[PDB]
DNA sequence: TTCACTAGCATAACAATGAGG
DNA sequence: CCTCATTGTTATGCTAGTGAAG
């Protein structure tokens, strides 16, 4: 039940890509999963990558909305 | 500054609302910094930012600053409802040239 | 060659996802 | 529980640089 600091528009799109690559070909791990996609967002345009930051943009909003008291805290090492 | 209990109340109250505005309108800490930098020629870190919107800094540096993110505030107003405009524009143009072809 | 503050520069934490230590 | 691996946003620990007092 603890709020979980909203994502950014990788992580949007690395989540929608990485399960279409779990289904395409299974026992992947997900360390070079996460290498690979990386490596694919690295090489976008803007033009793609433009819904994805606005929809991050909009998830970060409804956030706000949601969590009005909101405040990232993490744990310095 | 009459007293610094009521100037800092009224400023700690502007901090969220900056805070709420610049999510409602995408921008992070670091493109609200470069912005200010862009608009007023002094350069402004994520980090200054962040410790506004946590109300981290000096209070001489935080009624310094007011004024300047809310002169920011009233630009990305501005263009964002100059974008909203176009778009509906262009949205009703596709319509237009699509029922037209 | 002392203490207090100031402002970046860096970098860790953490969001997702699940396999395998 | 935990580690990994990724980019991007945010909080903050460590500096060099600045005065002030003695």
């Amino acid at each position: 039940d603890r709020v979980k600091r909203p994502m950014n528009a990788f992580m949007v799109w690395s989540r929608g890509q990485r399960r279409k690559m779990a289904q395409e070909n299974p026992k992947m791990h997900n360390s070079e999963i996460s290498k690979r996609l990386g490596a694919e967002w690295k090489l976008l345009s803007e033009t793609e990558k433009r819904p994805f930051i606005d929809e991050a943009k909009r998830l970060r909003a409804l956030h706000m909305k949601e969590h009005p008291d909101y405040k990232y805290r993490p744990r310095r090492k | 500054g009459a007293d610094m209990k009521a100037l800092q109340k009224e400023l700690e109250q502007f901090a969220k609302l900056l805070k709420q505005k610049r999510i409602t309108l995408g921008y992070t800490q670091a493109d609200v910094g470069l912005t200010l930098g862009v608009l007023f020629g002094k350069v402004f870190s994520q980090t200054t930012i962040s410790r506004f919107e946590a109300l981290q800094l000096s209070l001489k540096n935080m009624s310094k600053l007011r004024p300047l993110l809310e002169k920011w505030v009233e630009e990305a107003d501005n263009n964002e409802n100059l974008q909203e405009i176009s778009k509906s524009e262009t949205l009703v143009q596709a319509r237009k040239r699509k029922r037209t072809s």
